[PDB]
C-alpha cells in the first residue's frame, strides 16, 4: 500500500507527504486514501488517530 | 400666577427671534455670461 | 484552585459588558433610530417631466415651476420650431433660497432649492430676445420637475 | 365642457391648468369659465372649494 | 394579464416595474391598470396591498 | 414627579440634535471633465 | 440593587464606542495605472 | 474573599495586553527588484 | 441529479456552485431547483436545511 509521513502540523490542519509524492491537507473529519477517517489530530507529539487503528507519525529519516 | 410670568418671557425671546429674521432680504445677483 | 474560576468569570464580564445576543439586539435598535430619522412627513413628491410652452404676450401669466429641498430641476430653453436657444444672462432674486449652476455658454440651467416653502422669481435673457422671460418658483408642492422643456414664441438662432 | 387642475397652490392663490393648455391663477373670490365662484382655497390637501359644487383638485397622473 | 413587481420602496411611494417593461411608480391612493386601487404601501417587508385582493411583492429572482 | 422633570430635560438634548440636523442642506457641485 | 446602577454605568460605555464604529463609512479609492 | 479581588485585577491586566496584541495586522510588503 | 455545494456563507445568504458549475445565492425563504425551498441558513458549521430534509453542506476538498 502508500504510506503516508507527517511534514507539519499545527492545531487543526496536518500537511502529509505520500510514498508516491503526493500531498495532502487534513482537518479533523477527513478522508485519507487506504487509512479512512481522521479521528484525532493532536500537534505535539506528532501523532494523527485513524479509525482503521493506524497511527500516521513523522518519518523515521527526518524528524 | 407665576407660571404666566414664566410662560411670556419664553414667547418673548421666539417673538424676537421671528421678526428679525422677516427683515432679512437679501439683494438681487446678475450673472453675466460669456 | 476553585478561586481560579471565579475570578475568570468576573474578569470576562468586566472586559465584555455586552453579549453577543445584546449585541445584536443593540444593531437593530440603531438602525431602526436612522431609519425613523431619514424618513419624510406625508408622501413624497412624484418625480415628472414635463414640457410647456410660453407666450411673450401682456396679458398671460408667467410659468410655474415647481421645486423640491435638496433636489435638482434642469430647464432647457427652446424655440418654436424646437431648436435650442442659449442663454444670455439671467438675474435670479433671493438667493438664499436657491442655488444656480450654469456653464456660461449652454442653455440649460440647473437649479436647487436650499429652503422648504419659500418661492421666489427668476428672469432670464435669452441671445436673441429683447423681451426678457420671467419665472417663479415655488417648491413643496405634491409634484417635483426633474426637467421641464420650455417652448418660447421667437426663432433663436437655430432653426 | 373644459376641465381644470391644480398646478401649484400656496395660502391665498392657486395656479391652474386647463385642457387646453390654458393656464389661470385665482384667489379668494375669483370666477373660473364654467365653474362659477372660488368658494375657498384650501392649500393643504389640494382642494378648491366653487360655488356651482365642484372641486378642483392635483391631476390624477401628475401628483 | 400583466404581473407587477416593486423595484424599490420607501415610506409613501413605491416604483414598479411591469411584465410588458413599463415603469410606475404610486402613492396612497393610486390607479393601477388590472389590479384596482392602492390600499396599504407597507415599506417594510415590500408588500403593497391592492382592493382587489392581490399583493405586489418583490420579484423572486430580483431580491 | 421628580423622575418626569429628568425625563424631560434629556429629551431636549435629544430633539434639539435632531432639529439642527434637519436644517443643514448642501450645495450641489457640478463636475465639468474634459 | 446598586449592582444594577454599577451594570448599566459599565453597559452604557461600550455602547457608546460600539455605536460611532458603525457611523464611520471611509471613501472609496480610485486607482489608475499606465 | 478578597483575594479573589485581588486575582481579578491581575487577569484584568494580562487579558487587555492580549487583546490589544491580537488587534494589530501589518500591512503586506511588495519588493521589486530589477 | 444536480449537487450543490457551499461556496461561501455569512448570516443571511449564502453562495452555492453546482456540479454544472452554476452559481447561485439564497436567501432564507428562496426556492432551488431539484431541492425545494431554504428552511434555515445556519452560518456556523456550514449548513443549510432544506425543505426536502436534504442538507447543502461545504464540498469534501474544498473546505
Amino acid at each position: 500500500r502508500i504510506i503516508y509521513y507527517i511534514q507539519a502540523v499545527i492545531p487543526g490542519r496536518a500537511w502529509l507527504i505520500g510514498s508516491n509524492g503526493s500531498t495532502l491537507t487534513v482537518r479533523e473529519g477527513s478522508k485519507i486514501p487506504g487509512y479512512g477517517m481522521v479521528k484525532l489530530i493532536d500537534s505535539l507529539q506528532g501523532r494523527i488517530l485513524t479509525s482503521s487503528g493506524q497511527v500516521i507519525k513523522f518519518s523515521q529519516e527526518d524528524s | 400666577q407665576q407660571e404666566i410670568q414664566q410662560r411670556t418671557s419664553d414667547m418673548l425671546t421666539a417673538a424676537t427671534q421671528l421678526v428679525q429674521d422677516w427683515k432679512q432680504v437679501e439683494t438681487q445677483v446678475y450673472t453675466e455670461g460669456t | 484552585e476553585v478561586i481560579d474560576k471565579k475570578a475568570f468569570k468576573d474578569m470576562t464580564r468586566n472586559l465584555y459588558p455586552l453579549n453577543p445576543e445584546q449585541v445584536v439586539k443593540l444593531k437593530q435598535i440603531y438602525e431602526t433610530s436612522e431609519y425613523a430619522k431619514a424618513a419624510t412627513p406625508g408622501t413624497p413628491p412624484k418625480p415628472t417631466a414635463t414640457s410647456q410652452f410660453v407666450n411673450l404676450s401682456p396679458g398671460s401669466t408667467p410659468p410655474v415651476i415647481r421645486l423640491s429641498q435638496g433636489f435638482v430641476s434642469s430647464l432647457v430653453f427652446l424655440d418654436s420650431t424646437g431648436a435650442p436657444w442659449p442663454i444670455a444672462a439671467y438675474d435670479l432674486g433671493d438667493p438664499s433660497s436657491f442655488n444656480i449652476q450654469w456653464d456660461k455658454t449652454s442653455n440649460t440651467l440647473m437649479i436647487q432649492a436650499t429652503k422648504l416653502y419659500n418661492y421666489g422669481n427668476l428672469a432670464v435673457r435669452l441671445r436673441g430676445l429683447n423681451t426678457p422671460v420671467m419665472l417663479t418658483l415655488i417648491p413643496g408642492q405634491k409634484a417635483v420637475d426633474y426637467r421641464v422643456d420650455l417652448r418660447v414664441q421667437g426663432y433663436g438662432p437655430n432653426a
